[PDB]
């Protein structure tokens, strides 16, 4: 289906060669040809503002007689439902309104949000849901539709529109926010970049044409900035009053119409659409150059072009706050009422500090305040949303818990804590305590074999410590995947790895003169897979590197060693698990053999290091090498025993509880433990509205 | 205050 016009632009040709679907290629071709004929983008726009330039207009203790009612639009994604609930508790008041958009790809979070909206009459969920990728044009589409929806809800007489993410948190009380906005109810709060505007346009790619399709932002070519209007932008977090939102939504004048068209094909549209419209509209004199937010920008860490695979551009994102940042929420310089970003899996202590600062400590004896639970798998989403790696390992963790139940009962006769596993895991949680990862919580079903009854259980597994130092600047060493360069940690928190994974080695360093070290990767039968030196500059805090290891990796316990002139410094270990599932079905002999017998070539790398095995005392045993070939052919129960002995060597079943009635007389009820996802977690629990109108 | 960082 050739295009409507000759497509010659290098960027369009690149997008068409990378796009995955026909529909996308079609829309790419259509957009490019429309723009080539000059019928897609407006070329001149009317300015209605009577000011020569920008306005820049210029206390929270009083009690207003006519307090504003706020429409909070929450645009949320991911797994952090309990943190969302905690933040919702802090910002909730019975007189405001909450309209929650959950990313189409975040079905677990959406189910949790529905429980909230079913509880409270002033909480609703968008029935439509977009896949709001980073920088996507769909984010402006999401705000504009939510504004239209909210203006049509006549039962909700709201005065301001405030957008928040699940990583935002208030830094002042609701009372102070309402008092401030009630005094300035005719103003709009938007923060501009304030620096050179030509540089802003170029860095934002505003003079480039983009198209969102297939959950990707395709760069299609250049375009002109329309004449007659001033273009501006900055933060996409703002507070807009109802009168301005009505203008944006229902006006058909030249400015709004053409800007809606222009920004349908714009990267990061929400960082400049509302600025450009406001400054060129009849409301230009209402603009306050302050979005009342603190955004934790840190360009040295947050600008790693980390979204290069989602958008045809390089971007930056704010860092997560840490405890050392608490004093920044107490600045009196300018009015500020919210901040971002906060992530409980990164640092929950600063969240707790902030929440108790605003609304007081919880009563003594309140449980769970230093804990965090985050669901990373939920049964309604299906085992096909897991990978073969995580399905394999979650199954193994459950069986590890069942063995702990059996061995924890000391009886002469029939063991009433012996179980047979049933089906697949029902849910998996990450578990953190005092900002330390504690491992996984697996909820699973099993038959109690003494009474022959199905029971629902939860197992806590914790990884064994493997980092070992020897007689320096090295503080830690870890192997993982999905390294987050902004937050300097692996987002695959358990280090779960399969034979087809490409592991990454990380080192953490303290201050001191520059130094060079040697890293050596050792596979489970003592084959040296890779060796390299790395410079550790005096200012370096983290280093990492993904060695090019031919796949598949031999399963078992690998070791990574760090040397300093052949002097041992430290070592860590990691587990490449053999898989018991292929495409979520039990693995078959021929696939098991091809996956578990080491890399296709003889070695892991073109260069061999057989010369170093005697130097480092890593001799290769023919009897182990042989037993690994025998293991590579195993399936069924034999493969299960190989995997489970590997897992048990690197993981510990810390505890196991029953969710309901149990016949095992030493099993605690989950809700009565301190660690279970069923135990009380009041800081994230939402109850009845109090007489003061609050939940917190 | 903006998130874009060039091509
Ligand atoms: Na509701």
């Amino acid at each position: 289906q050739p295009p409507k016009c000759d497509i010659s632009g290098k960027e369009a040709i690149s997008a068409l060669s990378r796009a995955k679907s026909k529909h996308c290629r079609q829309e790419i071709g259509e957009t490019y040809c429309r723009h080539k004929l000059g019928l897609l983008m407006p070329e001149k726009v009317t300015r209605f503002c009577p000011l020569e330039g920008k306005a820049n207009k210029n206390s929270v203790e009083y009690m207003p007689a006519n307090p504003v009612r706020i429409a909070f639009v929450l645009v949320v994604h991911g797994r952090a439902s309990r943190q969302l609930q905690r933040m919702f508790k802090a910002i909730y008041h019975k007189d405001h309104f909450y309209y929650i958009h959950v990313d189409k790809r975040s079905n677990y979070l959406h189910r949790q949000v529905l429980q909230v909206s079913r509880q409270y009459s002033n909480v609703r969920v968008t029935p439509w849901r977009m896949a709001t990728i980073w920088g996507g044009a769909s984010l402006l589409s999401t705000y504009l539709q939510s504004m239209r929806d909210l203006l049509e809800m006549t039962d909700w007489p709201w005065d301001f529109f405030i957008n928040l993410s699940a990583a935002d948190y208030p830094i002042r009380t609701n009372d102070q926010l309402v008092a401030f906005l009630s005094r300035y109810r005719d103003m709009n709060f938007l923060k501009s970049h304030g620096r050179d505007n030509a540089r802003f346009i170029r860095k934002q790619g505003l003079d480039r044409l983009f198209l969102e399709c297939d959950a990707h932002m395709w760069r299609l070519g250049d375009r002109r900035i329309p004449e007659g209007i001033a273009v501006d932008g900055g933060s996409d977090w703002f507070l807009l009053n109802r009168r301005f939102v009505e203008y944006v939504t229902f006006s058909t004048d030249d400015l709004v119409t053409k800007m809606k068209q222009f920004y349908s094909y714009t990267l990061l549209p929400a960082e400049s659409f509302f600025h450009t419209v406001l400054e060129n509209s009849p409301h230009c004199d209402t603009m306050v150059d302050n979005n009342l937010r603190i955004t934790n920008w840190n360009r040295k860490l947050g600008c790693k072009c980390q979204y290069k695979h989602i958008v045809d551009w390089c971007g930056c994102s704010p860092n997560d706050f840490k405890p050392q940042d608490f004093h920044r929420f107490q600045q009196t310089a300018r009015p500020t009422f919210f901040a971002r970003k906060f992530e409980a899996v990164v640092n929950q202590e600063i969240i707790g500090q902030l929440d108790y600062y605003l609304y007081g400590n919880y009563p003594a004896g309140t449980p769970g305040l230093r804990s965090y639970w985050e669901n990373v798998y939920d049964e309604p989403d299906g085992i096909h949303s897991l990978s073969d790696v995580t399905l394999t390992l979650y199954h193994s963790f459950a069986r590890l818990g069942l063995r702990r139940a059996e061995t924890s009962l000391h009886t002469d006769g029939e063991n009433s804590c012996r179980y047979y596993p049933m089906g697949h895991p029902a849910s998996v949680h990450l578990y953190f305590l005092a900002d330390r990862f504690q491992g996984f919580l697996i909820k699973h079903h099993a038959t109690n074999l003494a009474v022959s009854k199905l029971e629902t259980l939860e197992t806590w597994v914790m990884p064994k410590k493997v980092f070992k130092i020897a007689s320096g600047r090295l503080q830690f060493s870890e192997v993982g995947t999905d390294w987050d360069a902004k937050e300097r940690l692996f987002r695959n928190f358990g280090g779960l790895l399969g034979p087809m994974d490409e592991p990454v080695g990380m080192q953490k360093w303290g201050k001191g003169p520059n130094v060079t070290v040697t890293v050596i990767w050792v596979d489970p039968v003592n084959v040296i897979a890779a060796t390299y030196d790395i410079l550790i500059e005096s200012t370096a805090e983290f280093t990492h590197y993904k060695p090019p290891l031919n796949l598949p990796l031999r399963p078992g316990v690998w070791t990574v060693k760090i040397l300093h002139h052949w002097v041992p410094v430290a070592e860590t270990k990691f587990l490449v698990a053999p898989l018991t599932f292929s495409n979520r079905q039990p693995i078959k002999p021929e696939e098991a053999l091809k996956l578990h017998n080491g890399p296709l070539r003889n070695a892991y790398m073109e260069q061999s290091f057989q010369s170093l095995n005697p130097v480092l005392s890593l001799p290769i045993n023919p009897a182990q090498v042989e037993q690994a070939r025998r293991n590579a052919a195993s399936t069924g129960t034999a493969l299960e025993g190989w995997l489970d002995s590997l897992v048990g060597g690197m993981w510990t079943a810390m505890d196991i509880c029953a969710t309901g009635p149990t016949a095992c007389p030493v099993m605690q009820t989950c809700s009565q433990t301190a660690w279970s996802s069923f135990s009380p977690d009041p800081k994230s629990e939402l109850g009845a509205v109090k007489p003061d109108g609050r939940l917190r | 205050e903006y998130s874009g960082g060039g091509q």
